[PDB]
This record gives structure tokens, sequence and C-alpha cells, in this order.
């Protein structure tokens, strides 16, 4: 959050960690951020206990490929990689779902 | 590409060798500055300037970004130079159309 | 239902000295109001430079739509650099005579006015907070509704949202602590967090306050007839450089 | 930072790089996965190794050791020769049986399809 | 292909000519400051002089190597291959900045008395 | 020794690692592992000689901090499971499978994340059965594992002694469905159709129409093939005609 001064290698590396957060491979098994099945919908929703009270958030997205779009915002710099989970970046591939206790659950 | 990888080991243990250099350099300088306990500095005489000024793939290094700093840098001033004479220029002859165009007034 | 535009003036016209004028420019009188408020009145907003000077001014022959109804807001201050700005709602074209008579009249140069991402929850920000008669403030949840439209190659994610109920809001705020601005101090962050998304430099669009208000990126639209001060604040602050 | 790593990389820097999620190759990792957390009691070491270059053939005569009884653990050795390339193995000899298991296992060995015969002793 | 090693040199010869020069720069006032223990108030008259000297010294050494690739311009080195087109670029060029350089100043005279007529 | 430095600045600049690249290549810086770790590979190939293998396994995001040693650890054990099958046909071995367990935040139990093996070995079903659905133990898990291997070589089985009487010319061309249950083949004209259990036939049909073929002479025929499948190779070549 806090922040052209760069050089080459490192930067190729953080992006091939881009690749396999989001691809699971270096090079990258099936463009850079096309992914092996593109999903146009997902609906998850987090619960969390925070001071024993229950928070609720539901994200919405819509498009052609997700998690590919989530990927390029990653490239990008939007999106912190070391904080994007699992579920967000694609595991459970084409279920919407809650997560509860850190273990998706597939909406009924 | 053992030409290659042969200089490119070569000179990165050049680059090593330089690195020890300057690491021991700069701990003979603390050293001799801890030496120097007082804050002011000795005159730094002419005699000993002047005897300084009696005793003294390297140069490949130094031909080479001589000479590349050299290439682009160049056609940089030119172009930004140009780009600078083509609308300045497009400036003075809209400049003498109203100087040219005000020139009838003040004979109107 | 009702929207808003705003404009920015670069002199601090005495407006009360040319409504006649104005007037038989409009075939009508309009109202004028005078107020020398002191909207950031916490602490660490401030207790000097507070007195904002607002005008309440009105075309209306009528008040049956918001075109009849359409008021504008001139609120300024002396200290500020480009002195005052503008406000008004409706699609009636009257608005674009009275801005015409200001600009010709007063020598005023004038320009539209946008928000950023920040700007847009400072703003939601402000639009939720309510003082009572004892001069102390107090807060009202609504269901807040972020709404993000990115661009990515081939259209792979369009746009994408952020719900977040009354409950939730109010929970993260509480677990934060007594705070004033829950949105920029408790919610961003637990998103960030649970995410890795930065709500601040993603593209925002929208912020919806259900309900309540709507928060865009040329406009206001308001369930209330007018704005409280502090959005009208935030806005001047907003204008400058 | 950037790294290297491979079959005998320390553990910790391969988690602290670990962004992928393919096998963890630390080797006596893997090793230790196969000899005390699925085949425990099971005291197995090489006794020869040499490959015959020329042929590019491996030859290894390994030593097993079943020690779920140590009053009396029973023990067998596989000679074995592989084709070091294509993955095909081209012959196993049982060199070695002790005494005490010999007939009872004896059966099991006749069969081919080593894995049945190893996994079965060990059950 | 030798492409990929050929441009690591490229940055690491900047790398070691950047390093070489503040090496320069540690071991004349280390010497001199080795002549007298508190001798780091070299003047910048005496400052730029050193500077001369060591402008000098890239001079000299890249000289030197030139020498050692172009006195017998035998091409095995294919890096010296390499240095010719590098070395060719450097003069060619140096023609179209001159011109260039040279026209501004008329077209800004032609400025200037287009605003002294205004 | 030409003067790298200048005799009176070498006089104090240490020249050893020039005298010795030791001092310098330390710092950069083995035979005896690359020699040793052919020994213990050679081991780990003689134990992956055994079919049933477990290998490591770990999932990155859930790793974090101890926030006072500045030191990382895994929140969650995963364990790793191969599965290799000895191919006598071809004295190789099946391209592996894998199954992927991970422990419950609370429970401190195991609970199946991710697997390769196909949908029609029920993993789940067979984790939830272990132990009344509490696997903990390390034999517990490998009691799992056993039992998905057991379940793999079943189907390895089948597929090598069907293969290997395609490869003889006992039987004409056959097809195959995924976990080689359902099985079809002509013999030399006549065709049957198979459905297998694990090692067992326990229905049959002989679909063509031949002179000698008679309908007690085809239930014969029917009622022979089934048994065990070691079996089937001898008869079949025994029903030659």
């Amino acid at each position: 959050l806090n922040d052209g001064k760069e050089e080459p290698e490192i930067r190729r590396l953080r992006l091939e960690k881009n690749m396999i957060k989001f691809k699971g491979s270096a090079n990258g098994v099936m463009s850079r951020y096309s992914s092996l099945v593109p999903i146009e919908k997902v609906g998850f929703t987090l619960k969390n206990e925070i001071n024993s009270r229950i928070i609720t958030i539901k994200l919405k997205f819509n498009g052609n490929d997700i998690f590919g779009g989530l990927h390029e915002l990653c490239d990008k710099n939007l999106i912190n990689i070391d904080k994007v989970p699992g579920w967000l970046a694609g595991e459970n591939g084409s279920f919407s779902g809650t997560i509860m206790n850190g273990d998706f659950q597939r909406e009924q | 590409k053992d030409v290659l990888d042969v200089y490119i080991k070569n000179l990165e243990n050049q680059i090593g060798n330089k690195r020890y250099f300057l690491k021991q350099a700069q701990g003979a300088i603390d050293e001799i500055t801890k030496r120097s306990l007082d804050t002011e500095g000795k005159p730094v005489n002419s005699e000993v300037f002047t005897e300084l000024l009696r005793k003294p793939p390297i140069g490949f290094s130094l031909t080479s970004n001589f000479l590349s700093l050299r290439a682009q840098s160049s056609s940089e001033w030119l172009s930004l130079m140009n780009d600078q004479s083509v609308d300045q220029k497009a400036m003075l002859l809209l400049q003498n159309n109203i100087n040219s165009d005000l020139k009838e007034l003040l004979r109107k | 239902p009702y929207t808003w535009k705003f404009l920015g003036i670069s002199k601090q016209l005495s407006l009360e000295n040319g409504i006649a004028k104005l007037n038989q420019l409009l075939n009508l009188e309009v109202d004028l109001d005078i107020q020398t408020i002191r909207v950031p009145s916490d602490p660490d907003g401030g207790t000097a430079a507070d007195e904002y000077i607002r005008y309440e001014m009105r075309l209306d022959i009528s008040n049956l739509d918001e075109g009849t109804y359409s008021k504008f807001i001139f609120l300024g201050n002396s200290k500020m650099e480009v002195p005052m700005f503008l406000c008004y709602c409706g699609t009636d074209n009257r608005n674009e005579v009275v801005l015409q008579w200001l600009k010709a009249e007063y020598g005023v140069i004038m320009w539209p006015i946008k928000f950023e991402q920040k700007t847009m929850i400072k703003l939601a920000d402000a639009s939720i907070v309510h003082v009572t008669k004892e001069n102390i403030e107090q807060i009202t949840w609504f269901s807040s509704k972020l709404y993000f439209e990115p661009e990515t190659q081939d259209k792979n994610l369009r746009q994408f949202s952020i719900e977040i109920p009354r409950e939730s809001c109010e929970g993260l705020a509480l677990g934060y602590g007594n705070t004033m601005h829950p949105y920029n101090d408790a919610i961003v962050p637990y998103i960030y967090n649970e995410t890795g998304m930065a709500v601040e430099r993603l593209p925002l669009t929208s912020v919806i306050l259900a309900g309540h208000t709507k928060i865009m990126r040329e406009s206001i639209v308001t369930s209330t007839r007018s704005l409280r001060n502090r959005v009208l604040a935030v806005v001047l602050q907003s204008i400058q450089f | 930072r950037v790294e290297r790593i491979n079959g005998l990389t320390n553990l910790q820097k391969e988690l602290v790089t670990k962004y992928d999620t393919l096998p963890l190759l630390n080797m006596n990792l893997r090793l230790s996965y196969l000899r005390d957390h699925t085949y425990p009691h099971l005291q197995v070491s090489v006794q020869s190794r040499d490959r015959v270059h020329n042929d590019g053939i491996e030859v290894l005569v390994v030593n097993y050791k079943f020690c779920r009884n140590t009053m009396n653990p029973f023990e067998i050795q596989f000679k074995m020769f592989y084709k070091f390339e294509d993955s095909t193995l081209l012959k196993w000899e049982i060199l070695r049986i002790s005494t005490n298991v010999r007939l009872k296992a004896k059966q099991l060995l006749a069969t081919r399809n080593f894995q049945k015969c190893l996994l079965s002793l060990y059950e | 292909s030798s492409e990929k090693q050929w441009e690591r040199i490229q940055q690491l010869e900047k790398e070691h000519v950047e390093v070489y020069r503040e090496l320069l720069i540690t071991l004349d006032r280390l010497y001199l400051i080795r002549k007298h223990n508190h001798a780091v108030i070299l003047s910048h008259t005496q400052q730029r002089l050193l500077e001369i000297r060591h402008q000098l010294q890239i001079n000299l050494e890249k000289t030197a190597l030139l020498i050692r690739l172009l006195e017998k311009p035998d091409n095995t080195n294919v890096l010296f291959t390499k240095l010719q087109n590098l070395l060719e670029e450097s003069n060619s060029l140096d023609y179209e900045l001159l011109q260039s350089l040279g026209a501004q100043s008329s077209l800004h005279k032609q400025l200037i008395e287009s605003r002294a007529e205004r | 020794q030409h003067q790298m430095f200048d005799p009176g600045v070498a006089d104090l600049l240490d020249t050893d690692i020039l005298t010795s690249p030791s001092k310098r290549k330390r710092k950069l810086k083995s035979t005896s592992d690359r020699s040793e770790l052919e020994d213990y590979i050679v081991l780990e190939n003689v134990y992956r000689m055994f079919g049933i293998t477990f290998f490591p396994l770990v999932d990155p995001i859930d790793l974090k901090i101890k926030d006072a040693s500045g030191e990382i650890f895994v929140d969650r054990e995963m364990l790793g499971i191969r599965l290799e099958v000895f191919s006598e046909r071809t004295s190789q071995f099946e391209k592996p499978h894998y199954v992927l367990l991970k422990k419950r935040i609370k429970s401190n139990s195991w609970f199946l994340f991710k697997h390769t093996i196909p949908s029609f070995i029920d993993v789940q079903g067979i984790f939830d059965d272990t132990n009344g659905g509490l696997v903990i133990s390390h034999d517990d898990a490998y009691l799992f594992a056993k039992r998905v291997f057991l379940q793999l070589v079943e189907v390895q089985k089948r597929r090598q002694i069907f293969k290997d009487l395609e490869a003889k010319k006992i039987i004409h061309d056959l097809d195959l469905d995924l976990e080689s249950s359902m099985v079809s083949f002509f013999v030399k004209d006549i065709k049957v159709e198979l459905f297998v259990k694990q090692n067992e036939i326990v229905s049959c049909s002989i679909l063509d129409d031949i002179h000698d073929f008679s309908q007690n002479n085809k239930s014969k025929w029917e009622i022979a093939l089934l048994g065990s499948l070691d079996d089937l190779e001898l008869k079949l070549n025994h029903s030659f005609a």
C-alpha cells in the first residue's frame, strides 16, 4: 500500500510469481492472462467473526474471464498477490459458494 | 556461447574483485579517518598532491559504455531538439501572420 | 431522484450585488439566503477557516418537479485560493441562462468539477454523519455498495461489486473503535486484508448508500431534497490545488 | 532475492520461495515419507550400485530388513538391472533370504511384480 | 542465444566502470590521507585537477583496449565485431547533431527579429 | 605481478584474493553432494519400486509469521500420496496418481482438499469411512492411501491382462471404458460384452449369431465365461473353437 528504479530480472520473476499464483506453472499451462477454463460469473460470501460479531462481505464479479482480469490487475500492481486467497485465485473453479473457517463450501 | 560464457565469468570474477577492493578500501577510509579523530582536515599539500600527480576487459567495458551512451543520448538530443524546432517554427509562422495582419491594422 | 452538478467560480462575487439585473434577465425574482456556517467543527478537522458563507438561490416559478424546484447553491470563503464554487440540479435550461449572466457580468470564468476515488470515499463518509441540536455528532448506517468498472484485455473482467449491509458496516466501525469516518478508517482496510484489494487504486465508478444517495463520477444523487453542509464543504475542499 | 534449488535444498527456503503447488523435491523428505511414514520398520540399504556405462545399464544389489519383530527380523536382498534410459527394467534377482522366513516367503517371491512382493512382505 | 550474455555484459560494464571510477576516487584520497592522517579537505580546484587526471585515465585505458582490438583487426573475438558497430555509430551520428545545433540559432534569430518587429 | 594496484597502493590494500581465489570463492560458494545424491535417490527409486508412495506437499497461502521472531510457519499441514503401479506389460510404470489431504482449522483432523484420483473412485467416501471420518494418524492416512491404491491396481490389473490378450492375437480389436469395467471385443468373429468387478467377471453377453451357436451352446459359453479373470485367457483359448 505504501508504493522507474527497477531492473529486469526481479521484475521477470515477479511476473512469474503472479503467473503461478493464477495459473500453477511457471511456463503458464493454459495471451498471458487467458485461463484454462474461463469463468464468466462467480459470487462469493465471506463470513468472519470479529469480537464475537459475524461480518458478511459478498463479492460479485462479471466478465469473460474473472481470474484473468484479476491477474492483469495484479500485474498492474492494483492487488497484492500475497494476500489473494485461493478461492479468489480460481480454485474451486466454476463453484460459487460461502467460505467459513478457511474452508470453501459450495452454495446450496 | 562459450566465448561470451567465459567472458561473463571473467568479468563477474573481476566485478567481485572490485567489490572486495571497494569494501576493503572503504574500510581503510573508515579506519584512517578514525585516525583523523578530529573533524578538521589537513590542508592537502601541493607537494603531496604533486607526487600523487607523479604516481598512478577493463578497457572494453570502458569503450563499450562510453560509446553506447554516446549512441542514444545523441539521438535523444537531436530528436527532442528537432521536435522543438518544428513546433516553435509553427509558432513563428503563426507569429508572422499575426504580425503581418497587425501590420496592416497599423496602416489602417 | 435529486441530482446535482457542480461548477467552479474563479472570483468571490457578491451575488446580492447584481440580483436585480438577473431578475430582469430571468423575468422573475429569485430568493437569496445567507448563512455563515462552521461545518468542520470536529477538533481534528479544525476550529478556524470553518467560516464558509452559503447562498441559496432558487428559480421556483413552482416546485412541482426538480426543474422548477431547481435551486442553486454558492458556497465560498475568502481564504480559499479559488474562492467559490456552484451547485445546481434539474434539467431546466434557465440554469444555463444564469450561468451565462454570471460569466458575462462579473468577468468570472467557470468550469465543471470531477471527483477522485478518495474524494468519493470522503464524500460518502460525509453523507452518513448528522449532528444533533446539542452540537453532538451521530452516524446513520446504510447498506453500502461499492461498484467498480475496470478495463482489462478482451473484457476479461468487466465489472465487480462489493456490497456491505448495514450490520457489517456498523460491526467493522465498532471493531475499529469510536471513529468518525468509518469508510476510510475501517471498511477499506478490512477489504484489503481479506482480498489484497486496494479500493483506492481500483477504478471506482459509484458509491451507493441504499435509500440515501448515489455518489458518481460527475454528479450527486440524493434522497433528500437538499445536501447537508459537510457534503458541500468536502466538495469545496476538493476543488483546490 | 533469487535462488536456485534442487533435491538437496533446505526445506525452509523451499517453503519461503513456495508460491507453486508442486511436490516438495527435498530428497530426504521423499525418502523419509517412503521409509518411515508408509513403510516403517523397513531397514533397507543398497549394497552395490555400479553402472556399466559401456552398456548404459545400472546394476543394483539392495538388502532389506523387516524389523517389526525385533526379536527375529527377517531380511532379503534383491539384485536388479534396469535400462537407465526410457525407464525400463531388465531383470531382478533375490540373492539372499534369511532362513527364518525362506519357505513362508518363497511363494510370494516366486511371483514377479516386485511391488507385490515387497509391500506384501511388509504387511 | 549469445545475445542474452551480451546484454548481461552491456549492463555489467556500466557497473564495472561506475565501480572503477569510485575505486579511483577512493584510491587517490586514500593515498592522500595516507600521507597525512586527516587529509580530507582537498580543495575544489584540487578535486577538479584530480577529476581531469581521472578523465585522462579514461582516455588512456579505453585507448589501450581499442589498440588491443584494432591493432590486429582479426575479428576472432565476437565481442570485437560488435565493438566495430558500437564505434561506427558513435561517429556516424555526430553530423546531424552539429547541423541542427547550428540551425536553431538562425531560427531563434528569426524569432527575435519577429518579436522586435512586433 | 603487474600493478593491479600501484605499489604505493598495494602496500595497504589487501592482495590476498589475487594471490589465491579461495578467499574470494569462499563468499561465492560440491563434488560430494552430487555424488551422494546419487545413492540416496537410487534408494528412492528402490522405494518407488513399492507402488504406494507417500510424498510431501504444501499449500502457499497457508504461510504466516509469528510476529516476534520474524519467522515463518505453515498454518495447515498437507500430505501427498503418489500412486504408481508396475506395468509388467512394458516393464515400466504407468503415469502415477496423486491424492492430497489438509487439516481442519479447529478439529486438528484431516480433510480431503485436492486429489488427482478420478471421480469413479469415491475418495471422499473412503476418507469419511476411515476411522469414522476422523482421520488423524498417518496410519489412518496410509489405510486410506492403501485403499485407493488397491482400487487403482484393480484397474491396471484388468487393463494389463486385456492388452496382453490383444497383443497375442487371442482376441481381435476391442474397446474399453475408462476404468476397464465394461469391455467389448471380437474373439475371431464372435463378439462379447463383459462387465467385471475387481479380478472377477460378473456378467457376460454374446451378441453374434452363428450356425453352431445354438441357445444351449450360447448359454453354456456365457456361463463358462464367468469367474476370475486369470482363468479367462485359458478358457477362451480352449474355447477357440
